[PDB]
Formats: structure tokens, C-alpha cells, sequence
């Protein structure tokens, strides 16, 4: 669905 | 197959002077810009992390821009570490610099676009949040709106204008995943500087390298351990130098024989920045 996202 | 003789900074230097060390990848974080004035990490934030989350920002952008006006540095001077990476570029050793930072200090230090993976974007350009408009605005327009304390709005949509930073909850640029697929099959050395490897998917980058590839951490604290193996009996390739990044890069440059080069580079480039 989307590219990997910025996560803490 | 341990390519390092000793698990020390000097061992990393000796390995870098050998013919096996041709392609070096740098993974850098906020720690390499703290000595430049860039900081590391009322409005009723539901949680303090929402200041950098895209959903909250789209709902309530005022806290972020207030913080931006508060923490906007008066000057942008790259540090000794940035110029160490610049020396790596000038000597044909730098395959890529993956940065978590948004201060563009790698560009100002002289790293070109092909050298860089700005994994979390940049503050330099900004865009309208409407995907059917995407009107682009420069850092001058953004800085004027930030210091006049007027929320940036698009001249075509009247929508919110956001700096091209990857907020928490946004996807990383496609260039990240394009470079990663090729860069880590060939990497001879990982230089991890100024990051505690706390933000994904950036941190996972340290596990993409081959198992024989040495990895040196220059950071105020050990990080990336399960994975980083510094202090076990099976340790064979991971070195940790704890302290300020500028000090670690000074020491590594001197051990490599580049002390005077790095000194001259820093002096001349800082003079050129103060001149303009
Ligand atoms: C998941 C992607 N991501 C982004 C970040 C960094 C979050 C902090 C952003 C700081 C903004 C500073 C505004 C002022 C800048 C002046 C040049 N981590 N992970
Ligand atoms: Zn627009």
C-alpha cells in the first residue's frame, strides 16, 4: 500500500 | 574471517588504509550536528511525539512551526564530522552517506546529490500538502512565514505548506530503497556516527551489510546492540568509540594521516561560509 514509514 | 586486527579505532584506521577497504558507507544522525547548534531529540500536545507526526501536524500545525521559529539556527556551519565525510568523498572512498538529519549540512560540506541518501528529507524545500497541487516553496518563503508567525499557506489551494521533512508516519523516499538494494552488497566499512539507531527503517540498515564488513560506531553511547556485538567473546568486527563525534573523527583522521588535511578543510570552508 505504501513504502515503509518513519517510526520511532 | 576478521578483517580487523584489533577492535579499536586504530584497527579501523589500519583497515581503511588497506586495499580491501574501497567502499565506505556512512550512517549519520543528530549527534554529528549538535556541535553546530542543531538540537538532538502550552499547545496541549496529546503526546510530545505528536509534534513530528503527520496526522497531528495536518490537524494542528502551529506547535511545529512555533518550535521551528524557536530552534531555527542563526548560522549553518558543518562540523568536523561532515568534513571528514567530505574527505572520504575527495579520496574516492565514500560510496554513500545515509543521513537521518534534515539540516542539509552534508550538502553545505560539499557532498553532492549522488553521494547522499537524505532518508528523512530536507528543510530546504517545502511543498503544498495537496497532492493535486504540490506547489513548491523555497526556504526563504518558509522562513519568512515562520518568523512572522504566519502559518504557511498555498497560494493556489489555500492548503497547508509543509517542509520536505519525512514526519513520523510518512514513507521514506524511494531513493532510500533504491540505493539500499545495491549499496550494501558491496560495502567494505560501515561508519555509524551520531545516531543511537532508534528510528526505523533507518536502523535496520546496519544489518544489511555482509557479515565480514567491519562496523565502527562513533557516538555518545553504545547502540544498535541486539546486531552490534562489541563486548562479547564472539566479537570480531564491531568497534565502539564513545564520546563527541568531532573528537572521534579528529582521532580517526590523525590515525589515518589526515589530521592536517581535515584541519585545512575545516578552516577554509568555515572561512568561506563566514565570507558569504
Ligand atoms: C521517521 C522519520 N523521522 C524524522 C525524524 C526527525 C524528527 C525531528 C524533526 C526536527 C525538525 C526541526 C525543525 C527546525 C529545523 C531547522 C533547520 N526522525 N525520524
Ligand atoms: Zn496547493
Amino acid at each position: 500500500e505504501a513504502l515503509p514509514k518513519a517510526t520511532g | 574471517e576478521r578483517l580487523l586486527d584489533e577492535l579499536t579505532l586504530e584497527g579501523v584506521a589500519r583497515y581503511m588504509q588497506s586495499e580491501r577497504c574501497r567502499r565506505v558507507i556512512c550512517l549519520v544522525g543528530a549527534g554529528i550536528s549538535t556541535s553546530a547548534g542543531i538540537p538532538d531529540f502550552k499547545y496541549h500536545l496529546p503526546y510530545p511525539e505528536a509534534i513530528f507526526e503527520i496526522s497531528y501536524f495536518k490537524k494542528h500545525p502551529e506547535p511545529f512551526f512555533a518550535l521551528a521559529k524557536e530552534l531555527y539556527p542563526g548560522q549553518f556551519k558543518p562540523t568536523i564530522c561532515h568534513y571528514f565525510m567530505r574527505l572520504l568523498k575527495d579520496k574516492g572512498l565514500l560510496l554513500r552517506c545515509y543521513t537521518q538529519n534534515i539540516d542539509t549540512l552534508e550538502r553545505i560540506a560539499g557532498l553532492e546529490q549522488e553521494d547522499l541518501v537524505e532518508a528523512h528529507g530536507t528543510f530546504y524545500t517545502s511543498h503544498c500538502v495537496s497532492a493535486s497541487c504540490r506547489h513548491e516553496y523555497p526556504l526563504s518563503w518558509m522562513k519568512e512565514k515562520i518568523f512572522s508567525e504566519v502559518t504557511p499557506k498555498c497560494e493556489d489551494c489555500q492548503s497547508l505548506v509543509k517542509p520536505d521533512i519525512v514526519f513520523f508516519g510518512e514513507s521514506l523516499p524511494a531513493r532510500f530503497f533504491s540505493c539500499m538494494q545495491s549499496d550494501f552488497l558491496k560495502v567494505d566499512l560501515l561508519l555509524v556516527m551520531g545516531t543511537s539507531l532508534q528510528v526505523q527503517p533507518f536502523a535496520s540498515l546496519i544489518s544489511k551489510a555482509p557479515l565480514s564488513t567491519p562496523r565502527l560506531l562513533i557516538n555518545k553511547e553504545k547502540a544498535g546492540q541486539s546486531g552490534m556485538d562489541f563486548d562479547s567473546k564472539k566479537a570480531y568486527r564491531d568497534v565502539a568509540w564513545l564520546g563527541e563525534c568531532d573528537q572521534g573523527c579528529l582521532a580517526l583522521a590523525e590515525l589515518l594521516g589526515w589530521k592536517k588535511e581535515l584541519e585545512d578543510l575545516v578552516r577554509r570552508e568555515h572561512a568561506s561560509i563566514d565570507a558569504q
